[PDB]
């Protein structure tokens, strides 16, 4: 069964055509009559095959980055954490009860942000950057990833200043 | 009950579909109306994205994808071993293993023509007796009543002689490797002395 | 006589399916034994040890970086051999008995299986006759008989070697003083060590003479 | 431009398939990936079965898609040797991240080889 | 000095401690260095930190 | 036809002690995995299940 | 490749042959 013989199946070696022709005549009438039972094709949005434990599996989403914010339709972000040949496994940022079989998956395109800026101090804000303290939304921010690579040893000095904890027994 | 002997032993859950639908189209002396009906739903699924949509798409549900399969094979004259395979392959949504399924239906159906394939490698272009004389070797390389077909090419790398090469053994009754054969006896032999 | 004997044997090939961490699958190989070896066509060996039914696995004696997807390997016909012999003495010799002391190849020996049947209870006798260490805390306390097997067991950097080295130098002090039928001819396997290690350790034997 | 450019096939974290149409790369064969934001080299572990590898990368993956082009350098990573490496600071496929120009090299060499061999050794201490 | 999967601080440390000690010179005298750094610090993926 | 959500109630027709099931995850194939809030003897496959 | 999704079945029970026997049996006359 190797793909040697497998890939000799692309080219044609039926020479008698007498079911090809009789049934490209009744598929169309057939697929029609089921359209209503069809939930709509899904090539660069996703749908969720299994979600459980906290990790989806999402059919479809032929273009997410490894490790991008998916949006459920219930409004639940997700991260593409491993993509697959066949689905793409999402870690659920929040809380997964909201999510089913079947659901929407939509593609922000953009991997995993949080705001960043001025405007993000003074507030409380959650695990992902949306806040908590309910004094609206955040404002004067701008995005930036969360999963940034450190710099490295050129872009570096030494230790130089004091950062004076007031404590103490720490600060001596 | 009894059905007939599958001429090779083959692998599982998909080779093992194939071998049982051998042996329904070895009774019912359908071996190859079952065969280039499996060509025709090879080449059905190239063209028509919606009849391979009811192999790959998970979402389908399965009173769908056995309805569209039941009412587009009911007529045109299909075995009844196909309509009934087709209809258990969408039944439980294993009509993507009808690829594999094909290319083990095809060697049940060659080891039963017993055609075996070949390769012959030889040093310079064969006499037309030389290809007398290489088949009576040859079919004493293949151990029941097979026949075998020949491919013929050339390698002077080899200094007579031929290499046969049936993609799953090969003989090397070439004097290339004679000379070699016989170097490493004598080279083993006076160090045995 | 060889000549007038003679036909080629048909050699049954394999595909390698894949190739990780020194194991290759095999598709075919269909006559191949359990525990044969077998050659891939890049010229590394390998063993053949669980033969399923849709393929072979079969470790890698080496670098499994030469094998690809799709490569050939053709079965040898035999289960896994090395030469003994009284040519083996004196050499320092790989896993399967290929000689890496750089010293040309293994003259007045002879192939035989690497898994033999252990002798039965109607070959044995009595364990009678001494091995002596030359150890005195062993032959003292816990004396050795020949035809026994004795553990070594320690941590790390306790001497395990060293009563094992010096049962091999002893061997060759006793070895000059009694008839040539009690002799004690050693064999030193070194798994998973260093190289250096070796080297050291086939320094001193030649330097003791053992 | 073709064959010997596979596209990646799956990411799980460090670990990416590539599947090549036609002539696998060698196992610790380097993999570039064309258009990430850096310098992406793929160093092929396995050889997977169905015509993919399964290879390391030595950087991030956030950022791979399941369709991305990978070319085969042909050989494994081979890193600036000599003198003119001295007083350097390479990352692990030898570029310099010391901000001091490219490294003149006398060799490239490969990072992986063998362990000299048994007669090779020196026991003197 | 192969720095596997340590801290970049002490990367930096150790390099400029020898630009002062002058086993490392920069500039027209690169030639002079006595050591080569090879880092693949602990900021560095898997696979980065298994080959340094 | 529509799954439970995750969490929902379940309710098995047609048993001798009222089965709840709590739906604890979406396995795919239209298949939700439950835990029993009672015991499972008795149980046939096929038999009816409500989501409440 | 457009028949390059079909190369690789994976499937939902690992008794299949016992339902296709049941459907491949009755065919025969
Ligand atoms: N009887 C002894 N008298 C003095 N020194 C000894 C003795 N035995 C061993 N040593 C010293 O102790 C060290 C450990 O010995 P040895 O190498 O034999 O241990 P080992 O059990 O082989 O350890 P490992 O194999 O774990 O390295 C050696 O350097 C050796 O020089
Ligand atoms: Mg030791």
């Amino acid at each position: 069964a190797d793909a040697k013989a497998l890939d000799e199946l692309r080219k044609p070696k039926f020479s008698s055509k007498y079911l090809i022709q009789h049934v490209s005549q009744k598929l169309i009438p057939a697929v029609k009559e089921w359209e209503k039972s069809y939930q709509p094709p899904v090539i660069h949005l996703g749908r969720v095959l299994s979600v459980g434990d906290g990790i989806a599996r999402v059919y479809g989403l032929k273009s997410v980055q490894a490790g991008e914010l998916v949006c459920f339709d219930s409004g639940v972000k997700g991260m593409a954490l491993n993509l697959q040949a066949d689905h793409v496994g999402v870690v659920v940022f929040g809380n997964d009860s909201v999510i089913h079989q079947g659901d929407l998956v939509y593609r922000t395109g953009q991997i995993v942000n949080v705001p960043i800026g001025p405007g993000t101090l003074g507030r409380v804000t959650d695990g992902l950057g949306q806040p908590i303290d309910g004094k609206g939304p955040l404002t004067n921010v701008r995005s930036s990833l969360v999963e940034v690579k450190a710099p490295g040893i050129i872009a570096r000095q030494s230790v130089r200043e004091p950062l004076f904890t007031g404590v103490k027994a720490v600060d001596a | 009950l009894k059905l007939p002997t599958a001429p090779l032993q083959l692998s599982g859950t998909s080779a093992q579909i194939a071998t049982l639908l051998w042996q329904v189209a070895a009774k019912e002396n359908q071996l190859d109306k079952v065969q280039d009906e499996l060509y025709q739903f090879i080449e059905l699924f190239k063209q028509h994205s919606e009849l391979r949509r009811l192999a790959t798409d998970p979402f389908v549900p399965t009173l769908v994808r056995t309805k569209i399969i039941s009412s587009v094979l009911k007529d045109s004259g299909a075995s009844e071993i196909t309509k009934k395979l087709f209809e258990a392959l969408a039944d439980e949504g294993a009509l993507s293993a009808l690829l594999e399924v094909t290319v083990n239906y095809e060697e049940l159906m060659l080891a039963h023509k017993k055609e075996v394939y070949c390769t012959v490698i030889t040093a310079e272009p064969l006499d037309k007796l030389e290809r007398v004389e290489l088949t009576k070797k040859a079919e004493k390389f293949v151990d029941a009543g097979f026949k075998l077909v020949m491919q013929e090419k050339i390698d002077k790398k080899l200094l007579g002689g031929f290499v046969i090469e049936f993609s799953d053994r090969r003989v090397d009754m070439s004097t290339a490797k004679k000379v070699e054969e016989f170097n490493n006896f004598v080279n083993k032999l006076v160090l045995s002395i | 006589e060889w000549e007038k004997s003679y036909q080629p044997p048909v050699i049954h090939l394999g595909r390698v399916l894949s190739v990780g961490d020194g194991i290759a699958r095999v598709y075919g190989l269909k006559s191949v034994q359990a525990g044969e070896l077998v050659c891939f066509d890049s010229g590394v060996k390998g063993m053949a040890l669980n033969l399923q039914a849709d393929h072979v696995g079969v470790v890698v004696f080496g670098n499994d970086s030469v094998i690809h997807q799709g490569d050939l390997v053709y079965r040898t016909g035999q289960i896994v051999n090395v030469p003994i012999g009284p040519g083996t003495l004196g050499r320092v010799t790989d896993g399967l008995g290929q000689p890496i002391d750089g010293k040309g190849p293994l003259t007045n020996v002879r192939s035989s299986l690497v898994e033999v049947k252990a002798p039965g209870i109607i070959a044995r006798q009595s364990v009678r006759e001494p091995l002596f260490t030359g150890v005195k805390a062993v032959d003292a306390l816990v004396p050795i008989g020949r035809g026994q097997r004795e553990l070594i067991i320690g941590d790390r950097q306790t001497g395990k070697t060293a009563v094992a080295i010096d049962a091999i130098i002893h061997q060759k002090n006793c070895n000059e003083q009694v008839p040539k039928a009690q002799r004690v001819y050693c064999v030193y396997v070194a798994v998973g060590q260093k190289r250096s290690t070796v080297a050291q350790l086939v320094k001193l034997f030649t330097q003791t003479g053992a | 431009p073709a064959i010997d450019a596979g596209y990646v096939s799956q990411v799980i974290g460090p670990v990416v398939d590539v599947r090549f149409d036609g002539e696998l790369p060698s196992i610790l064969s380097s993999l570039e990936v064309e258009g990430h934001s850096v310098r992406l080299v793929l160093e092929v572990a396995q050889h997977m079965g169905d015509n993919t590898v399964r290879c390391i990368a030595m950087d991030s993956t956030d950022g791979l898609v399941r369709g991305q082009k990978v070319v085969d350098t042909g050989s494994p990573i081979k890193v600036p040797v000599g003198r003119g490496t001295l007083g350097r600071i390479m990352n692990v496929i030898g570029e310099p991240v010391d901000e001091q120009g490219p490294i003149d090299a006398a060799d490239i060499w490969s990072i992986h080889r063998e362990a000299p061999e048994f007669t090779e050794q020196s026991t003197e201490q | 000095f192969a720095g596997v999967g340590e801290r970049t601080r002490e990367g930096n440390d150790l390099y400029r401690e020898m630009i002062e000690s002058g086993v490392i010179k920069l500039g027209a005298e690169r030639g002079n260095s006595k050591c080569t750094l090879v880092y693949g610090q602990m900021n560095e993926p898997p696979g980065a930190r298994a080959r340094v």
